[PDB]
């Protein structure tokens, strides 16, 4: 119903994190990843599938990646950690 | 004998036609009829009678006997009593109710809804309990000063010991639809305590209320459909 | 002058009388007759026991504590053995009566709680095992007097012998329906803070006119907590659960020897 | 049509319609005009489509049906040759869902019957065209023992021929029951099992499933054998017409496990759990 | 029948028709017998075709589906068993341009199934004759997972069973429409994406596609596997009668790239340039 | 029941027909009409 | 040209100073900076000609005729009353037909100011203020 | 000549249906009846 394929992610803190969530659908009336970290878009070609390009990654986060398909809400999320010395 | 032309949809089997058949039993004299009590005319009787929300489904007490009691008590918090929002057909504690149940084998639904709220506590337990109902488009209401400017009800104990909030239809479209659509969003629904809820010695203070859901009279639904509870 | 919380009952040669009630419902909005004659199946002389078995009758009262789950009964088979209509009915192939169920339960103005009183018309219920299907034995079904309880928690016995019982799961009200669609019943609730009594008229309600009382049970009185009882000095006190039902407007057909079910 | 609403506009008064009782045990009363300030509006809306004459109104399935022909030489393939099936609403979980909403109905029965077929196997040659047989058994008319006995040539059981490639036969049977209505749930035994039995009848079973007997839909294949072996399936309809309906009742929750009002173990649990009680 | 023209001679006065002022926003008003000398015609010839019950008057195509039929034994084989397609009138470029004329219509559907058949492969058997279910999904439904599943009995959706060999199925379907009109162009979202939102709705799709849900139409072969794989392909129609339309449109003149008004680049350019401004 | 005959022309799908049909969604309560404004009632009211 | 029917809000609903048009149509290949009106003046947006939106209510400042167009424009949608947050339900669209051409100084600018009025206005479903996201 | 089309339940036999059918014999001056004594009306006059 909702696919996120970076779902294990290590990634030091700061840097940018590359999140792909789609949905098995064709109309995506409402699709979007819920978190308060900065993103602008990445550009991918296609009305189904979609990535958002994470930046600032400070502490450990858990966004949730919605779907509005015709059956229902679905929900997806993904796992990232940091790094420190 | 007489010239006809075969039109189209000819030799279907539409399961939704209205024709005429021969009938397997001729001349069967059926079984008069006597009069049963409670006929039912209309399947809009039925969304006229009250049925207990699952208000308090929460992880641990929902499937069981304590979904239906609200939690109460004489703190006085300016936390929500519950929120709910206003999809008597697809939210995940309304579509289990009576209304809920016809209206999932309905698609399109207009109309205004009816809350009955039964308060189970002490007779010497009294309070002032705000019922809000807050039209779509905005922030979902949290704290008091959101959900007073909507549609609301103020609510005082006593005798008479069951109020009505009313949901009244306030909408773009003529029907919504018995799904979770974002066009057709039906709108938000608090409750916060008005002034608190206070009790005096020898009385329990943790207290609990009971939430219904009806139709109002000029509630009506369309286009039969097939349900998503058996399988 | 008057109220409508102040009510008398006078049936027969019994009255009950009550100073805090609500409303009364008449169930599907029809007072309880005798049988018509452009309606009759029999054709035998019908026995009318005008004022012998019209009357108020008073079951045992059940404790209603702050872990109790439900009760029920089955209402033409819970007044089998009281009096004289335990008498008309097992001299008789048919039986027809309306019905004036009193539940009484009353507390404190420092209590609190809800009873969900109920009349399910054909309360059919599901059996406690999963080897076969509409399988309860029959004194398992007809408890009679006492009546039986509801559980929160389905175990079915993988035992054919223990099985043979109604699972009388609470949540899904014993038959697989939501608990909380059941008021489209004719109902009351019995709430510690407003009321201390629930009447309901119950018509005859069957598809024949007239039927055997013995096999066949027109009604399922169901009593749900829907609150939970509790008194803050005494969280584990008991207040009774009393019910008192008359049977009303009562006809009887085929009259022949007495009839003794079977008990184990 | 559905209730208008009148322009009414604020109230200060001591009649209160927001307030009712649940106790007393009718429901809620208040209409919008009471509790708020309302416009006019002309309400052209009917319910017309919920009536119980359309919300019956569709040819539901109740049933699949499968029969065979080919050249049977053991026992078994002797009883693919045709298919005996009981009448009942209660082989499927929609229809009998629908139905589950009444205690009590009456109506006019419409059946169709909607018919396929295939080869079995590939290279056994080829079969002709195929007419079917579908007789109406009532209770103690003789069920068929083979394929091709006394009891197919129905002298009065009500049988219907389908020749394959054609219109689905339709027919109606009307109201059969011997109460005044089809007891959709009957709480009751057969019989009274009395006091010193020598007979123990401690396997009497419960409720609904010992009083109905509608009958026997028997089904055969009225070809003999073919060289390809032809496997067929027919779904059996309904359509309730002419409805009236008795006692309403809440609607199946959970799912079923048999023809009773039985439910399985692990599908007691029909809610999802919320987030908390506040989530929108 | 449109205007006769009158038995009109020269002028010489200060009545000026031919002086128009399209500042003003009204169009042109002269008529022929304004500016020159007209004999007089009576006419006869009416207007009776253009109209919108007959400008609408035919069964336009709106898609092509395709299911097959063989014994399935991946997954990708057991999604060749049926076919959901959503309901709409975009997916060709014919109806719907004569559709984007109008911003609101009104409109009673009429819709038919014309069915064609073929053998995929050459040797592998033969085939019985075929019954094509055409199940009407209204949002809500259970859409089909499998080709079998509890969701195609169609105890209340609408269902037709097409014997393929007759004349194809045809039905009606009313206004459906929840507004008091079909939106053909909506100018707005589904939602309000509010201020400082966790949510971060930043790819809500504009315009007319968030709003339209008219349902899903998904098509079994009801038979079960035949030897020989049977592949189908299934022409939806439409025809739009009692019409009703407003508030006109220019028309569609660069190719579509979407559901949407979307234009693709390529196509951009859809005049062919004259030889000069004086080219006959 | 009655004689009839088949004619030419028979199961066929024309594209321009004008007949009835089954109305796949019994008793369906239209939506109530508003007046829009701006009612186009024939194609060449866009020709002027 | 990633994907279709894809308009943010922000870029949908600009609000006071509007858009403008321009005549070439260059599609961005980032499905970020694409999420904006495609605004070509000879497709009219929409991809219909410009030389048929005349079947539009319309009028034509002329510069030597006048200097004024007004027009009275009714509530026009499919409901009876809709969400202005979220529906739009008319477009004022002022296109240049001939160009502007002063002799002396052919790099003039003369200003065009919008005045706009409601008309009989209608309003349903009080509740807290809506705001809107701003990026 | 007539627009017609066919319902379900075309072509069927059904054994206890009632329709019309066409006279093998047409004009078969059928032997005329005479009372002949205890005539049967109806099955329940053999019940009784």
């Amino acid at each position: 119903q909702t696919s996120v394929s970076p779902s294990k992610v290590i990634l030091p803190r700061g840097g940018s994190v590359l999140v792909t969530c789609s949905t098995s659908c064709d109309q995506p009336k409402l699709l979007g990843i819920e978190t308060p970290l900065p993103k602008k878009e990445l550009l991918l070609p296609g009305n189904n599938r979609k990535v958002y390009e994470l930046s600032n990654v400070q502490e450990d986060s858990q966004p949730m990646c919605y779907s509005n398909c015709p059956d229902g809400q679905s929900t997806a999320k993904t796992f990232l950690t940091v790094y420190w010395t | 004998g007489l010239p006809t032309m075969l039109t189209p949809g000819s030799s279907q089997f539409l399961t939704s036609d209205d024709f005429q058949s021969p009938c397997a039993l001729p001349n069967f004299d059926v079984t008069p009829p006597i009069h049963i009590p409670g006929e039912v005319f209309n399947m809009m009787e039925l969304a006229e009678i009250d049925s207990m929300i699952p208000m308090n489904s929460v992880t641990g007490k929902a499937n069981t006997m304590e979904m239906y009691p609200i939690p109460l008590d004489d703190k006085g918090s300016a936390t929500p009593i519950f929120s709910i929002s206003l999809s008597p057909a697809s939210d995940k504690r309304l579509q289990y109710t009576m209304l809920g149940e016809i209206l999932n084998y309905y698609t399109h639904w207009t109309g205004s809804l009816r809350f009955t709220f039964l308060f189970c506590g002490s007779m010497m337990a009294t309070g002032k309990i705000l019922l809000s109902y807050s039209p779509p488009g905005a922030k979902p209401p949290t704290t008091r000063k959101d959900a007073m400017l909507g549609t609301h009800i103020i609510w005082d104990l006593g005798l008479q010991s069951s109020c009505t909030m009313l949901a009244p239809w306030i909408s773009n479209t003529v029907y919504r639809r018995c799904i979770k659509d974002d066009f057709t969003e039906g709108g938000y629904i608090t409750c916060f305590y008005q002034t608190r809820i206070v009790v005096p010695s020898g009385t329990p203070t943790s207290m609990f209320m009971l939430a219904f859901v009806s139709a109002c009279p000029d509630f009506s639904v369309r286009l039969l459909r097939d349900t998503n509870h058996i399988s | 002058g008057y109220s409508d919380r102040v009510r008398q009952i006078t049936l027969g040669n019994s009255t009950i009388t009550t100073q805090e009630a609500a409303n009364a419902v008449v169930a599907y909005g029809e007072w309880p007759s005798y049988l018509d004659d452009k309606e009759a199946n029999p054709i035998d002389a019908p026995t009318e026991p005008d004022v012998s078995s019209n009357r108020f009758y008073t079951l045992d009262s059940v404790q209603w504590k702050s872990t109790s789950r439900g009760w029920w009964w089955k209402l033409p088979d819970a007044l089998k053995d009281m009096g004289m209509f335990g008498q008309n009915m097992y001299y008789h192939y048919l039986g027809r009566s309306g019905y004036t169920v009193h539940v009484q339960c009353n507390a404190s103005k420092f209590h609190q709680g809800a009873l969900g009183v109920f009349a399910i018309p054909e309360y059919v219920m599901a059996c406690n095992t999963e080897a076969k299907t509409s399988y309860v034995s029959y004194v398992n079904a007809n408890p009679g007097e006492k009546g039986g309880v509801f559980d929160n928690a389905y175990n079915p016995s993988a035992e054919a012998s223990e099985g043979r019982k109604f699972a009388a799961l609470d949540y899904l009200l014993g038959c697989g329906v939501l608990a909380g669609n059941a008021f489209v019943y004719p109902h009351q609730i019995i709430n510690l803070r407003t009321n201390n009594s629930a009447t309901l008229v119950l018509p005859y309600v069957n598809s024949l006119a007239i039927d055997c009382m013995a096999k066949h049970n027109n009604w399922g009185l169901v009593i749900l907590p829907l609150c939970k009882l509790d008194y803050a000095p005494n969280s584990s006190t008991e207040i009774p659960i009393t019910v008192t039902i008359a049977p009303m407007f009562t006809e009887f057909n085929g009259l022949r020897n007495i009839t003794v079910p079977a008990t184990q | 049509t559905a209730q208008s609403t009148p322009l009414t506009s604020g109230v200060n008064s001591q009649e209160v319609p927001a307030l009712t009782a649940v106790e007393t045990g009718a429901s809620g009363q208040a209409v919008p005009s009471d509790v708020i300030e309302t416009r006019h509006v002309v309400n052209y809306k009917t319910r017309s489509e919920s009536t119980l004459e359309s919300f019956f109104g569709r040819s539901a399935c109740v049933t699949i049906l499968e029969v065979e022909n080919f050249n049977a030489t053991t026992d078994a393939d002797r009883k693919k040759q045709f298919t005996t099936w009981a009448i009942t609403y209660t082989d499927t979980v929609q229809l009998r869902r629908k139905l589950e909403f009444f205690t009590y109905s009456r109506f006019d029965l419409e059946m169709t019957f909607v018919i396929t077929e295939r080869y079995y196997a590939s290279n056994t040659g080829h079969a002709r065209n195929q007419v079917y047989q579908l007789m109406y058994i009532p209770p103690g008319a003789p069920r068929p023992t083979a394929w091709d006995d006394y009891t197919w040539q129905s002298s009065s059981n009500p049988s219907v021929f389908y020749t394959y490639g054609s219109a689905p036969p339709r027919m109606s049977i009307p109201y059969v029951g011997i109460a005044n209505a089809y007891s959709h749930f009957y709480d009751g035994f057969a019989r009274v099992p009395l006091k010193d039995e020598t007979v123990d009848s401690g396997d009497t079973y419960y409720g609904l499933v010992t009083i109905n007997d509608f009958g026997t839909l028997a089904v055969r294949v009225v070809n003999e054998y073919n060289p390809a072996r032809i496997t067929s399936k027919i779904r059996v309809y309904m359509k309730p017409k002419h409805v009236r309906c008795w006692c309403p009742r809440p609607p199946r929750a959970v799912p079923y496990r048999g023809e009773g009002v039985d439910f399985k173990q692990d599908s007691i649990t029909p809610l999802t759990a919320v987030e908390n009680i506040n989530t929108f």
